[PDB]
RNA sequence: GAAGCUGGUCAAACUUGGUCAUUUAGAGGAAGUAAAAGUCGUAACAAGGUUUCCGUAGGUGAACCUGCGGAAGGAUCAU
RNA sequence: AGGAUAGUGGCCUACCAUGGUUUCAACGGGUAACGGGGAAUAAGGGUUCGAUUCCGGAGAGGGAGCCUGAGAAACGGCUACCACAUCCAAGGAAGGCAGCAGGCGCGCAAAUUACCCAAUCCCGACACGGGGAGGUAGUGACAAUAAAUAACGAUACAGGUUGUAAUUGGAAUGAGUACAAUGUAAAUACCUUAACGAGGAACAAUUGGAGGGCAAGUCUGGUGCCAGCAGCCGCGGUAAUUCCAGCUCCAAAAGCGUAUAUUAAAGUUGUUGCAGUUAAAAAGCUCGUAGUUGAACCUUGGGCUUGGCUGCAGCCGAGCCUUUUUUACUUUGAAAAAAUUAGAGUGUUCAAAGCAGGCCUUUGCUCGAAUAUAUUAGCAUGGAAUAAUAGAAUAGGACGUUAUAUCGUAAUGAUUAAUAGGGACGGUCGGGGGUAUCAGUAUUCAGUUGUCAGAGGUGAAAUUCUUGGAUUUACUGAAGACUAACUACUGCGAAAGCAUUUACCAAGGACGUUUUCAUUAAUCAAGAACGAAAGUUAGGGGAUCGAAGAUGAUCAGAUACCGUCGUAGUCUUAACCAUAAACUAUGCCGACUAGGGAUCGGUUGUUGUUCUGACGCAAUCGGCACCUUACGAGAAAUCAAAGUCUUUGGGUUCUGGGGGGAGUAUGGUCGCAAGGCUGAAACUUAAAGGAAUUGACGGAAG
RNA sequence: GGGUAAACGGCGGGAGUAACUAUGACUCUCUUAAGGUAGCCAAAUGCCUCGUCAUCUAAUUAGUGACGCGCAUGAAUGGAU
RNA sequence: GAUAAGGGAAGUCGGCAAAAUAGAUCCGUAACUUCGGGAUAAGGAUUGGCUCUAAGGAUCGGAACGAUCAACUUAGAACUGGUACGGACAAGGGGAAUCUGACUGUCUAAUUAAAACAUAGCAUUG
């Protein structure tokens, strides 16, 4: 009888065993333990503001071969430490230390995107003025 | 089939179709009830009385000739025991099986038997207590159990 | 590695986390 | 997956079988899965048994003869041939081999 | 055990059905299980069946014409209101032309269709196509 | 009929203790993962060159080795 | 019983009982929880959200106590404490923006310290006053509606009577600006509207892309595993379709992209509707309480008359005649706020909306402002199938309407016995169990005897024992184990497991039965019994093998494989442990679907057979299996179940949700310990994996 | 000649190395045998020594927790609890 | 042998000496554990006098009631006082750890009471 009570009285019994099983699913699981609350960098934010504490470069994964130009930055809602990269051709020459830049993920929801390694978060901003325009010398960055 | 185990057969009694007695059967819807009287006067459980029945006076079955079952022959006249014949013989079972155990402590088949046995006394026993053929306290009890079936 | 000798090296290193923290109880 | 429906050996309504011991290196295999043969061999060879027979102070003597029973593990009978690699669909066949 | 009489009847005849034989035995027989093979036989999915006295539930032997595509119970009897029983057929039939949802209202066993004229409804008992 | 007084009542608040809850330092210890395929060997995959694996127990630089009982997912559906 | 309250009430007091809630989840904990109307997405079923235009609640920095009053435990009221905080002449005094605007702070994250009571309404002694309630404008790409950035000719060409590609014309218009009027409390804007207002109509459309998914380049230059791109797969090492650019093209367009959450896709949470032999996953095995689920059976048929609606039939309703207690469910109804949803009407210039509006032009006439949906619970109601429940068994039973405890009425009252179960009984049948008991050779060790040079072990050796007689030989004895051959696709048991004889003890399946009881049953959280080997504790035994160890070989090294010894152990008695590839990697109960030959147990009929038994031939029930086929299933291997599953529902328990981290950490619990059971997360990762195919290889076979 | 360490007792000296640095996981040879295993430690046992690190204090040759080539720890001369 | 302002171990090798605690009733009680303990752990409240109230029994009489007789315990309340009250007497200080011996026990009469001896348990020998 396909391994689930039918009975027209089992309704408990079907009502528990979902809500049982429906802690396997990851989804479900993140959403009512809070894990972005409690563990995740940006606190369940879509982006964060932060200070530049370093610019680092990191080492591609294989098979790729090159430096990903990236920065350290501290998170100013928490004082966590996360890394960011820093998108476009020379986009790093635009960040320096002590820098606030607003960061917000890869898109991939806390996983590490392509072969950058360990890196999980993206600049946006840099002192107040898009990445995008400061790129495309659409704005001046203000200094 | 087997509550208890997992045999599955199916070897029992069919009873014939028809419900009348046969007509070559002459004694009296009388004399059968004052047999049964007599056989439970003797000791006799229903089921055995219904085996001597069949066995040596040509009685097939006892309803279709008296009217009623030999069970209910007995309760009207006062003839019923005091406990079932089949609650009484699992607990005789149950008794037997735990007095070679307190001799044989090893026979763990033995205590395994034996749980089996007193599960289907008490299974039985709620039965006979939710149709009022046992009082509502009516209990099993392994150390007073010897006295019931003595 | 093999799965049993895996379980095996866990199984002592388990242990030793257990003695360890019985020396400050 | 499953190379044989009976497992490699022959215990179907069973729990535990009792091992015994290959003949060639003592290995505990059990007795329903050890490749068995029984063999009746004369206990004079052939070329003897004249020899002997002109020898033997006995007019009709018959010679002994040397019945065994022989136990191999897989390994023991794969190694000494006694059972080779058959093919897939070779392998149900359970007559004995067409050679006597 | 035998948990459904009518499962185990409308399971053996479509065993049969499917297997091409023109006649299946049913034992136990039960008047839920009559009064289904009625509605069956009234719209021309089976054809005349015999009752068999046993002195016990009964026997029935269905003769069957080939027209039946499938007859199945649905386990559990669910309540179903007037609003409820476009969602069973919906679900149920192979279109919605033909094929029949079985309910047992308090007017009697009767189709989807029979329950819609006399404006009734009950728990649902099976159907056929 | 005011201040005030007696005894109650509701009871904020503080100190200590207890408990619950949430964060966090730490000498040292012991892990996991990622990175590169750096040193040592060759345990597995072929009968992987001692068939492999499971439970259990010892041993050992490391893979691992050995005993006992199992399994075939065997290298035998078979005499 | 009182007190108190506006009043009921452990609301409070006194006395007295010992009660009340809970696996149908109480109590505790968490909530990044005010509830609802509703919102997003939506085949259906669902999943997620609701601080926020309405309703209810609560609060006014945190608590607490009050005054006044009909109404407050009020804070734009007071009192006190706590925390903040203002002025001070140092004695003192005054505070509460979670109202409007505004500031700081916080942060990813949110507007003017503007005008007004003109409208909506409210308050007051009130036609008159007041209202940051409210309205108006400002900021405002939160969302939503409509909708510009051009249109048309002639030449010239190309082209098959006309679609364009260019250089040549004359028209059209609002964006904007403005008299003015309207709007309005006053304005702004809208709507109208003089004059102005378009050729590069510069009055100039953007955001992302062009390898695949995925629509659109194998163009040109630059770089050269760098720089970079790339959600994923991947691109880049000198002709890069992927980076940086130019050209061209593609998509949506006043919008387009990115991050995060959520919904669909997801039948990857599965009630509808998943999976569990091998991909993740059937508990080692039984018992068992709650839960879930449970065979059949009790007014059916017939006859007559009649109402209605669909085109003589058919479909519903009736009404008579035929012997004529509790629910659940379903129908209908009443009562169910508006907004929102669906939906009727209606030219807001269309539309989103709104609830307006329309008439020959009105000292007035006049369609409207529908209707559905809600859904558990409660209320009322029709129906009596399906599923429960009760009744008359020691009769303490029912009727006497007008019967007098008795009497009389009555057909006086008990459903089958399920190829469900339980029990009895009869011949059996088993390597099922326990306790004794009885063999057997072997191994080793010992005693006697006999010879004499080796014996053992190996691929070869060596360790070892040997003229002190080894090894070998016969007889005898003692110890512990173990039960060969017989022994099988055979038996028994819940499984783990069980194999010498006999006795005793208590069990058991199947079969046979015209015996008995009548639903007593199936599966089962909680809770139990048993549970290979190894291991632990303590006695006893310790022949043989033999972890550890010792040793001789091989080897580069092997404290590995091989050889010789060897301690725990192996056996047993009392207890523990609770795990195995505990496997059929396949839960249990029930039904059905296909052929065949064997076989074990029981029963029933029968031989060219040997001697009652055996055998032979037939049936059957139960088992252990097997062979063939594939109706059917499956990814396949394969499967008579792993079939009767999108034509998806017989009952029920357990388990799984990509790979790791990890059966780890932590907490608990059991254990003497070893450990068992329960059991995460951070982080990391694009595969890991299953079955099969071709090849290649193999110290595999032919 | 054999056995015996819960008999007395003993349990060491020597020889090389990892795509920064540091360390060394990586074999045989001698003493009459074995060459210190599980554990534990500047301990009532460590000379150097007031060892080094952490904690405790304003300040600690004291105390505790770590570390360990330990002059000269260590298993019924019983080891660790 | 007593007392001592403020401080409170700065004294000293070292809290030596002294002080502090102390009865009873009620509340509350951690790590660890051999499950027995730790434990009086820690940490709190009360306590006089007087006037009352309630509860707790025996023997007789034929009664869930009367008669007579009788012991000190416990609980509650009011009042009262320079807030005192185990009023003298009597009478634990406590906690976190390390070393060491398991424990109770024993010896250097007359300088050492300990970690020494013994011990149960374990093992070996004849
Ligand atoms: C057990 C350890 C090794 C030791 N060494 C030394 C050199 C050697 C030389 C040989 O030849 C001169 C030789 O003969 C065969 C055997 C050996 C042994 C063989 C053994 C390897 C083993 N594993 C797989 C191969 C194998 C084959 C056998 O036959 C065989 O039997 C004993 C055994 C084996
Ligand atoms: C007359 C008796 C008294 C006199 N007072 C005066 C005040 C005073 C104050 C003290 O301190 C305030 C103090 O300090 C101790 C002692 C005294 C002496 C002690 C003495 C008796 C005493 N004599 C010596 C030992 C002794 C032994 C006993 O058996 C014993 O019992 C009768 C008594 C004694
Ligand atoms: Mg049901
Ligand atoms: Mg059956
Ligand atoms: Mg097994
Ligand atoms: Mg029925
Ligand atoms: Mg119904
Ligand atoms: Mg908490
Ligand atoms: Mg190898
Ligand atoms: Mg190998
Ligand atoms: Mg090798
Ligand atoms: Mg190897
Ligand atoms: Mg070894
Ligand atoms: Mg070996
Ligand atoms: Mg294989
Ligand atoms: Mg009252
Ligand atoms: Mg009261
Ligand atoms: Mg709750
Ligand atoms: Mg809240
Ligand atoms: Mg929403
Ligand atoms: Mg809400
Ligand atoms: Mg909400
Ligand atoms: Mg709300
Ligand atoms: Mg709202
Ligand atoms: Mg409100
Ligand atoms: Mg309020
Ligand atoms: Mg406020
Ligand atoms: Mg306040
Ligand atoms: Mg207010
Ligand atoms: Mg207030
Ligand atoms: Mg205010
Ligand atoms: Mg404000
Ligand atoms: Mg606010
Ligand atoms: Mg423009
Ligand atoms: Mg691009
Ligand atoms: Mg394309
Ligand atoms: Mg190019
Ligand atoms: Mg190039
Ligand atoms: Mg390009
Ligand atoms: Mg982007
Ligand atoms: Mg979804
Ligand atoms: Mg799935
Ligand atoms: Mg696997
Ligand atoms: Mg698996
Ligand atoms: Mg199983
Ligand atoms: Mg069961
Ligand atoms: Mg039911
Ligand atoms: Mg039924
Ligand atoms: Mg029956
Ligand atoms: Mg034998
Ligand atoms: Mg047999
Ligand atoms: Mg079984
Ligand atoms: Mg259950
Ligand atoms: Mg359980
Ligand atoms: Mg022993
Ligand atoms: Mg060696
Ligand atoms: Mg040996
Ligand atoms: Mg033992
Ligand atoms: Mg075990
Ligand atoms: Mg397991
Ligand atoms: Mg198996
Ligand atoms: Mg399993
Ligand atoms: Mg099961
Ligand atoms: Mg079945
Ligand atoms: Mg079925
Ligand atoms: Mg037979
Ligand atoms: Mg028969
Ligand atoms: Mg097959
Ligand atoms: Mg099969
Ligand atoms: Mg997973
Ligand atoms: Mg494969
Ligand atoms: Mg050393
Ligand atoms: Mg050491
Ligand atoms: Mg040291
Ligand atoms: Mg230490
Ligand atoms: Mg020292
Ligand atoms: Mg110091
Ligand atoms: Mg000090
Ligand atoms: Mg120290
Ligand atoms: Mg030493
Ligand atoms: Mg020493
Ligand atoms: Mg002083
Ligand atoms: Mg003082
Ligand atoms: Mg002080
Ligand atoms: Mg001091
Ligand atoms: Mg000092
Ligand atoms: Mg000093
Ligand atoms: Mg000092
Ligand atoms: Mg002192
Ligand atoms: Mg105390
Ligand atoms: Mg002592
Ligand atoms: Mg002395
Ligand atoms: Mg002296
Ligand atoms: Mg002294
Ligand atoms: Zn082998």
């Amino acid at each position: 009888g396909k391994g689930k009570p039918r009975g027209l009285n089992s309704a408990r019994k079907l009502r528990v065993h979902r809500r049982n099983n429906r802690w396997a699913d990851q989804a479900y699981k993140a959403r009512l333990l809070g894990t972005a609350f409690k563990s995740s960098p940006f606190g369940g934010s879509s982006h964060a503001k932060g200070i530049v504490l370093e610019k680092i470069g990191i080492e591609s994964k294989q098979p790729n071969s090159a430096i990903r130009k990236c920065v350290r930055v501290q998170l100013i809602k928490n004082g966590k430490k996360v890394t960011a990269f820093v998108p476009n051709d020379g986009c790093l020459n635009f960040v320096d230390e002590n820098d606030e830049v607003l960061l917000a993920g890869f898109g991939r929801r806390g996983k590490a995107k392509g072969d950058i390694p360990g890196v999980r978060f993206k600049v946006v901003k840099v002192s107040g003025v898009s990445l995008l325009a400061l790129w495309k010398e659409k704005k001046e960055k203000p200094r | 089939g087997r509550m208890h185990s997992s045999g599955k057969g199916i070897s029992s009694s069919a009873l014939p179709y028809s419900r009348n007695a046969p007509s070559w059967f002459k004694l009296s819807s009388d004399d059968v009830v004052e047999q049964i009287i007599k056989y439970a006067r003797k000791g006799l459980t229903p089921s055995q009385i219904g085996v001597i029945l069949r066995d040596a006076h040509g009685v097939s079955q006892a309803k279709v000739v008296t009217g009623n079952k030999i069970l209910r022959i007995l309760k009207s006249n006062g003839l019923a025991p005091e406990i079932p014949e089949d609650l009484y013989y699992l607990i005789k079972k149950a008794v037997s099986v735990r007095k070679h155990l307190e001799k044989n402590r090893k026979d763990k088949d033995s205590k395994f038997r034996l749980i089996l046995i007193e599960s289907r006394i008490h299974r039985l026993a709620r039965y006979y207590r939710t149709v009022a053929v046992l009082p509502p306290n009516w209990k099993y009890e392994s150390a007073t159990a010897s006295a019931l079936v003595a | 590695m093999r799965d049993k000798w895996r379980k095996k090296r866990v199984r002592r290193l388990k242990r030793k986390r257990r003695k360890v923290r019985a020396r400050s109880k | 997956p499953k190379k044989r429906a009976s497992n490699g050996r022959n215990k179907k309504g069973r729990g535990h079988v009792k091992p015994v011991r290959c003949l060639n290196c003592a290995r505990c295999v059990p007795k329903d899965k050890a490749i068995k043969r029984v063999t009746i061999r004369n206990m004079v060879e052939a070329a003897a048994v004249r020899d002997l027979s002109e020898a033997s102070v006995y007019a009709e003597y018959a010679l002994p003869k040397l019945y065994n029973k022989l136990h191999y593990c897989v390994s023991c009978a794969i190694h000494a041939r006694i059972v080779r690699v058959r093919s897939r669909t070779d392998r149900k066949i359970r007559t004995p081999p067409q050679r006597k | 055990t035998r948990t459904s009489v009518l499962a185990d009847a409308l399971n053996a005849i479509n065993n049969a059905e499917k297997t091409g034989k023109r006649q299946v035995l049913i034992r136990p027989s039960s008047k839920v299980i009559i009064k289904f093979l009625t509605v069956m036989q009234k719209h021309g999915y089976i054809g005349e069946f015999e009752y068999i006295d046993d002195h016990r539930s009964g026997k029935i032997v269905v003769q069957l014409n080939g027209r039946l595509n499938k007859c199945g119970v649905i386990q559990p009897r669910f309540n179903v209101k007037i609003n409820d029983i476009e969602r069973w057929t919906d679900n149920l039939l192979p279109a919605r032309q033909f094929g029949y949802v079985i309910l047992t209202t308090s007017a009697g066993i009767m189709d989807h269709e029979e329950a819609r004229r006399k404006h009734v409804s009950g728990k649902i008992l099976g159907f056929v196509y």
